[PDB]
């Protein structure tokens, strides 16, 4: 009952963002793009 | 590639006259003393008393007739909300720490007041000023 | 080489979990709750 | 839709059900708290004395969120009365949310009443997991981590708990050399646990790239094979880093742990802009000092300047003497690339403080390199750009330097090999303190023929008068 | 005044600020030019404009 009415304001992980999110989409771009693919 | 970089706090926002344009105060969160009084656009980047800026200022935005950007091409500007573009028409050497550097985006006035130290890479003929919220 | 001696670590340590209070849920959270009002006359 | 409701029940001056708030104040939990917090607001004015359990405790998470310590507490105890009115067969998991909550706020203020409620709530529901967790952690902080047998237990209890083994495995980061356990013990725990349990877990897997990364870093690099194995370690801890992008983008540590692999690699630029993402993002010591080391990387000895002062005012106080280190370095830096005698007399003022903070023999051997370096700088300037006062200043501290080099040289361990020392003490003695009073000699001359130009001027103007 | 050293010519404005105070036969070149400027200071507030105003 205790787990059913548990609600966690802030996700596992999303617990980063909190109030104020931003994204990064371009740095894993450029990782994938300089170090995945980097020879 | 960038010259200063600071966060800061809105003090006041006077819109006065004019309907499009408002004057904020903003003080460093960091480093107290040094302020900020900037002109913006309030239809395309509205600011509210007590937000948080992030100020950026470059002499260039690399990584002479304007054309419009491809989108191919990348820039600095892309991490930021408004970017615009002035040239400094006053470098105040005045007392021992206080540095005043006055720049004018096409009439939108700007007075950054501070120290040597920070500023002291400031005196260039055009300045870049981007601003992330 | 005899010059000034400075370590550099840098410092990516993950914190501990933060076991933030929990939210309750509403009445109406719970699909019973919703039947009986939806269903209202 | 449920803004037109309210829109059109303003309108028609009907009563705006509290339901459609709570809802929008749900929906508005994962986009805007403050509209969820209003919202909720308006709901618990249009209840008045309706106002239930679950609406008191969200407006009290709220404000604690809010860091309104005062509201929320109001919150809470406004909760905590209205316990009394809840039905038999929930109570008791209301009064035991409701505890937790409360130790929270505790927890925050003061450790004790918060140890005091989560014995308490132990003694009431053992099975809870949070509480033993936040318990065990207190203990942990009180007995600096000499509770290693309760996480062991605590893992035992629950291993399937992602919580449970989060926290040990950052027990085992923090004590894993005072414990004398096995190095790839962690990593074998956050293996099983991605394997087993969840392979989607971030924690985990950031715990698992900060390990390879460790022992890449630590691995001596002898030929192009080692350079390969420790390239491959790091190519296994950004895989993981861009797993747990591909889970999340919005991973400030992720990205934190590719800026420092580039600073291994020497990609001096895409971590200083990580850095700074990650500063305009949050603001804690560790951004503020990679921001400082990549500054010294990327040459800017100013920018780390500033950054290091920022880091120690804002979280150490003047108190760590590792970002005094640093703040000494980054100031001797930009004297020597920059010829300012300025930054000489800060960086010793700096070295100086550190060593009455700590009095150790590095600092001593910063101190003697730093008179050093300060004395061979003035000698080399020129006459009109000194003065004897300077001169003074630097013939003492060589003296201290070399006094301190002599006694650095009878310690047991120093940093530098005593025969380096000595003959280091040696060649400065016996060719820098002649040239610096040759400088000082010098120096007095070109006064005294300033003085004879000053004093033999004037009377050839009163004469002609 | 060449002499008194904190009613110079600034160091950080001239090249040669080093091996300039103490000289005489500049301090007497100055010492002309301002004996010139106070004599057209006399002239000018004397003879030709006597209210003071200046902008002509």
């Amino acid at each position: 009952e205790i787990a059913s009415n548990e609600r966690v304001l802030i996700d596992h992980n999303k617990v980063l963002r909190g109030l104020k999110p931003k994204d990064f989409s371009s740095v894993a771009k450029d990782c994938e793009l300089r170090i995945l693919k980097e020879k | 590639s960038a010259l200063f970089d600071d966060i800061f706090t809105v003090q006041t926002v006077d819109n006065g006259r004019y309907n499009k344009v408002s004057r904020i105060i903003g003080i460093s969160t960091t480093n107290s003393a040094i302020k900020l009084t900037l002109d913006i656009n309030n239809e395309m980047f509205p600011v509210s008393q007590d937000d948080s800026l992030t100020v950026t200022l470059a002499n260039s935005l690399s990584l002479k007739s304007w054309r419009p950007p491809k989108p191919t091409d990348k820039s600095l500007a892309d991490d930021y909300d408004y970017v615009m573009f002035g040239t400094v028409y006053k470098f105040e050497e005045g007392d021992e720490d206080k540095i005043k550097v006055y720049v004018s985006f096409g009439g939108l006035l700007m007075c950054l007041e501070g120290g040597y130290k920070s500023l002291a890479s400031l005196k260039q003929d055009n300045l870049y000023i981007l601003i992330r919220r | 080489r005899q010059d000034y001696i400075a370590k550099v670590r840098y410092q990516n340590d993950l914190p501990a979990p933060p076991c933030p209070p929990k939210l309750l849920k509403y009445e109406i959270e719970k699909e019973a709750p919703q039947k009986e009002f939806l269903k209202d006359s | 839709f449920l803004e037109k409701y309210v829109a059109v029940c303003q309108e028609e001056n009907y009563p705006i059900l509290p339901e459609a708030y709570l809802v929008l104040s749900r929906v508005y939990e994962n986009k805007d708290l403050n509209v969820a917090l209003d919202y909720l607001m308006k709901a618990n004015d249009i209840l008045g004395d309706k106002a239930n359990v679950y609406v008191l405790n969200n407006l009290g998470i709220y404000h604690f969120f809010r860091n309104n310590v005062s509201q929320s507490s109001d919150f809470f105890a406004q909760s905590l009365e209205a316990l009394n009115n809840v039905s038999p067969q929930n109570k008791e998991a209301l009064s035991i949310t409701l505890h937790y909550n409360k130790a929270r706020v505790e927890e925050v203020s003061n450790q004790s009443e918060a140890e005091k409620l989560y014995s308490k709530l132990m003694e009431k529901c053992p099975g809870y997991t949070s509480n033993k967790i936040r318990y065990i952690y207190l203990l942990a902080l009180k007995s600096n981590g000499n509770n290693y047998a309760d996480v062991q237990q605590l893992l035992d209890d629950f291993p399937s708990d992602l919580e449970v083994r989060s926290f040990y495995g950052w027990f085992l980061k923090r004590y894993g050399r005072k414990n004398g356990l096995k190095q790839d013990l962690e990593s074998q725990h956050h293996k099983d646990t991605l394997i087993n349990y969840d392979k989607h877990d971030c924690y985990a897997l950031l715990s698992l790239g900060n390990i390879y990364a460790t022992i890449a870093r630590e691995m001596k690099v002898t030929d192009q094979k080692q350079n390969e194995i420790k390239r491959q370690q790091y190519l296994r801890a950004a895989q993981f880093y861009h797993k747990v992008l591909s889970i999340d983008p919005k991973n400030i540590y992720a990205a934190q742990g590719i800026a420092i692999i580039f600073s291994d690699k020497e990609r001096t630029g895409l971590a200083l802009e990580i850095f700074k993402k990650v500063r305009d993002t949050v603001q804690d010591l560790g951004t503020f000092i990679n921001l400082g080391h990549c500054f010294m990387e990327a040459k800017q000895f100013g920018k780390a300047i500033e950054s290091y002062t920022i880091a120690l005012e804002k979280f150490s106080n003047g108190m760590d003497s590792k970002l005094l280190v640093l703040i000494g370095r980054a100031w001797y830096h930009r004297g020597f690339y920059e010829k300012s005698m300025d930054a000489y007399k800060k960086a010793l003022e700096v070295s100086e403080q550190a060593y009455q903070l700590s009095k150790l023999p590095a600092l001593r051997f910063n101190i003697v390199f730093i008179q050093f370096q300060i004395a061979d700088f003035v000698k080399s300037l020129p006459n009109t750009q000194r003065d004897l006062t300077t001169l003074e200043n630097a013939l003492s501290g060589l003296n201290d330097a070399i006094k301190s080099l002599l006694k650095l040289a009878e310690l047991e361990q120093p940093p530098y090999p005593s025969e380096d020392l000595k003959a280091r003490a040696t060649m400065g003695s016996n060719t820098l303190r002649n040239q610096l009073e040759r400088a000082i000699q010098d120096q007095q001359d070109y006064e005294m023929s300033i003085q004879e130009k000053l004093r033999t001027a004037r009377r050839k103007q009163q004469l002609d008068e | 005044d060449l002499m008194d050293e904190k009613n110079s010519i600034k160091p950080d404005v001239i090249e040669y600020a080093a091996d300039i105070l103490g000289d005489v036969e500049l301090q007497k070149e100055l010492n002309s030019e301002y004996e010139q400027l106070v004599s057209d200071r006399k002239f000018l507030r004397e003879i030709v404009f006597v209210n003071g105003d200046h902008n002509w």
